[PDB]
RNA sequence: AUUUGGACAAACUUGGUCAUUUAGAGGAACUAAAAGUCGUAACAAGGUUUCCGUAGGUGAACCUGCGGAAGGAUCAUUAAA
RNA sequence: CCACUCGGCACCUUACGAGAAAUCAAAGUCUUUGGGUUCUGGGGGGAGUAUGGUCGCAAGGCUGAAACUUAAAGGAAUUGACGGAAGGGCACCACCAGGAGUGGAGCCUGCGGCUUAAUUUGACGGGGAAACUCACCAGGUCCAGACACAAUAAGG
RNA sequence: UGAAAUUCUUGGAUUUAUUGAAGACUAACUACUGCGAAAGCAUUUGCCAAGGACGUUUUCAUUAAUCAAGAACGAAAGUUAG
RNA sequence: GAUAGUGGCCUACCAUGGUUUCAACGGGUAACGGGGAAUAAGGGUUCGAUUCCGGAGAGGGAGCCUGAGAAACGGCUACCACAUCCAAGGAAGGCAGCAGGCGCGCAAAUUACCCAAUCCUAAUUCAGGGAGGUAGUGACAAUAAAUAACGAUACAGGGCCCAUUCGGGUCUUGUAAUUGGAAUGAGUACAAUGUAAAUACCUUAACGAGGAACAAUUGGAGGGCAAGUCUGGUGCCAGCAGCCGC
């Protein structure tokens, strides 16, 4: 507790400044002696969690990436998450994800966010914020998608969905339902405002219950490229998403649409 | 000359975190208050 | 022995006043090498010409009238040498 | 307009001299310390607070503490280290004109992870590969240890 | 007004022109300055009563300097009564 | 009038004076006044209950007898406050004198000896004196100054000149709980001196040290400020403490 509550003085001891020198981290602890901060920022620097900027006549203490995660770790003991860490399931461009547990045991994600001093962990903060508020919205909206457990200042513990993406799918047997449900799912993206230019093949994630109740759903991951419809460019973006699941499902699935698909200018009267 | 009425362990905190070993007495002559410093005894054990 | 009247004048009582030693009883407030709770702790940050007198409303704070001070960073541009 | 003279408000040099310095023709003539005279201060808070007096319709003014607390609070001058100012290079590990592409399929190969009895070990290691190389496992084994020193002897 | 919303305007606002009333100020000129014990003082003209400096071959001849006590004045704001 | 005696000292009758910023009057004092004490280049600052002089008091007030002299406390009387004995009727009391006890507090001695000094009192050379002197207790201060001094050896050096080399002596160190012969008081004590009697001092027969114990302590060793670049433990009572602190 007590280790854990200094570590979270110094991470408020972020907040004031730039740079921070070593008597105010000595101070904002407000601890004994030379003993415990001292042993501490050592123990922070070889487990490169600390560094030392010697600026003439000025030392300083420069936080790179690592010395963040245990206080997010402690904010995540608060908030009932992870126990143990570390499963390498895709290393993204503006994330990198694993697979963890909590101490209930069951896997979660794990998507540390790097995007120094202070402006790479607080634009990873702002991504974190963004994407989780995004998938607020997205689950608020009622659109299938994962729930999200937190959003640990700048690492988004969510949870784990049994699915494979549909370049291995070969096809099932309510194929025209699936190309109504992929044409009705861009016309409820259009009737919310946004369109999803990204909504390529790697994308559409599919859980599988059963093959009699036939009780199952998707999963929709197009953070970056979601783009309202109020922008300059939209009109082909919805038809590329149109045209992407036609292409497929004529190339994969081998299915042309009997009924017409939805343009831009049916989908204006929409929201 | 006074009366042991407590012994007391005051704190110093900054920037020497020491706990300090202090008797809280009552004078004989007035009736008065005082508390006081022990010195080189880490027990008291001279103190009741 | 006793006794009248005087001045000297110790003391005593009655009140009323301050100045106190107290005891008790009534209340109020300050503290924790005490321990747990919610409020803004585990929350965000924010204001930032600075003051002086006076008046007002205030709120966790502080602002607005009237008049002074600089204890505030004079460039250029007319002439001079 | 020129020249002089008083009496002002200001200016601008210097330093003879002063001062801790900024600065000062007085803030000079002060350790080489004395022209006359009025008032004020004695580290910082507590505090221009408490109480009393006095003045006032009021608001307030004048006068004005102590207990307690503390090693600094200050005045002037000096330097550049967290200035998130803007401007140039000058680069296909940058962009535009493009070309070949990777990430799309299968497989080869390096890392991580899992598993194990070991998947030896680093961040291409000349680390190309059944033996070796092998640095890892399952076992099975030799060979240890000098000199000193008490016994033990050539029929042992 | 960084941005915007209350108010007024078809009986006419705002703006334009001709007037009239009220009370307050005294710009530019205005500094490279002046006066006043300070606070303070910038339109004309007049009245009253002061004042500094200058000049003096006028007068008195120490009447002086600084001032607890005491006394006048004292920006702005604020109190009472027109 | 009263007094020893002037004097509002008091009384009768008259006046309306007297003191004051050159500080009256009131208030405070952990204020007896002075000779003096401590500390300084000078000028000053702060104490003076305390050995000498003067004042005042004998639990608090008051009053008085005697006497030249007292408003006397080791004289009296009354009140107030304490307090003693008692057969309950009465009767005695003042240590801010010398000793000593309680209380109080950081804080302070013996219920000893003596009039031999120094003086004083009396009817007086003789008697008397806790005045005073003497001794005890006494690290209040103050003076003087034991806890060792010489040798020889070696060994290690250093220096002086002769060194051509040895070695020829002069010193001075260091050690070696190595050795030698000396000196003497602390202490004990015949005696004598001392003194009123003693104790102690000054003398002195006889003992009295290698002193591995006739054993010198108190505070320090970052800086101020002389002294550690040393070792161990600590580093859960510890970077800590006139100040700064690492």
């Amino acid at each position: 507790t007590d280790d854990f509550r200094v570590l979270q003085a110094v991470e408020q001891g972020s907040r004031s400044h730039e740079v921070v020198p070593t008597p105010l981290i000595h101070q904002i602890s407000g601890m004994r002696s030379q003993s415990g901060t001292n042993r501490a920022i050592s123990d922070l620097a070889k487990l490169s969690l600390i560094s030392k900027m010697r600026n003439v006549k000025y030392d300083g203490y420069r936080l790179t990436y690592n010395g963040i995660d245990y206080l997010a770790l402690k904010t995540m003991l608060n908030r009932d998450t992870v126990y143990s860490v570390g499963n390498t399931i895709g290393v993204g461009k503006e994330s990198d994800i694993y697979k963890v547990s909590d101490k209930n045991g069951n896997p979660r994600v794990m998507k540390i966010h790097r995007l120094q001093g202070a402006n790479w962990m607080h634009l990873s903060r702002l991504a974190a914020n963004k994407e989780y508020q995004f998938m607020s919205m997205l689950y608020s909206k009622g659109f299938k998608v994962p729930e999200p457990f937190d959003n640990s200042r700048h690492i988004v513990v969510m949870e784990l969905i049994e699915g494979y993406p549909m370049r291995r799918l070969r096809k099932h047997k309510n194929i025209p339902k699936l190309y109504s449900d992929l044409m009705c799912f861009i016309v409820d993206l259009a009737n919310s405002g946004l369109i999803h230019c990204d909504f390529n093949e790697f994308n559409i994630m599919i859980k599988d219950k059963l093959e009699d109740e036939n009780d199952c759903g998707f999963v929709v991951i197009d953070f970056p490229q979601c783009i309202s419809i109020q922008h300059q460019d939209a009109d082909y973006y919805f038809q590329r998403d149109v045209d992407c699941i036609r292409r497929f499902f004529k190339k994969k699935l081998k299915y042309e649409p009997k009924p017409d698909s939805s343009m831009l200018d049916t989908e204006g009267f929409g929201d | 000359k006074g009366i042991v009425l407590e012994k007391l362990g005051i704190e110093s905190k900054q920037p020497n975190s020491a706990i300090r070993k202090c008797v809280r007495v009552q004078l004989i002559k007035n009736g008065k208050k005082v508390t006081a410093f022990v010195p080189n005894d880490g027990c008291l054990n001279f103190v009741d």
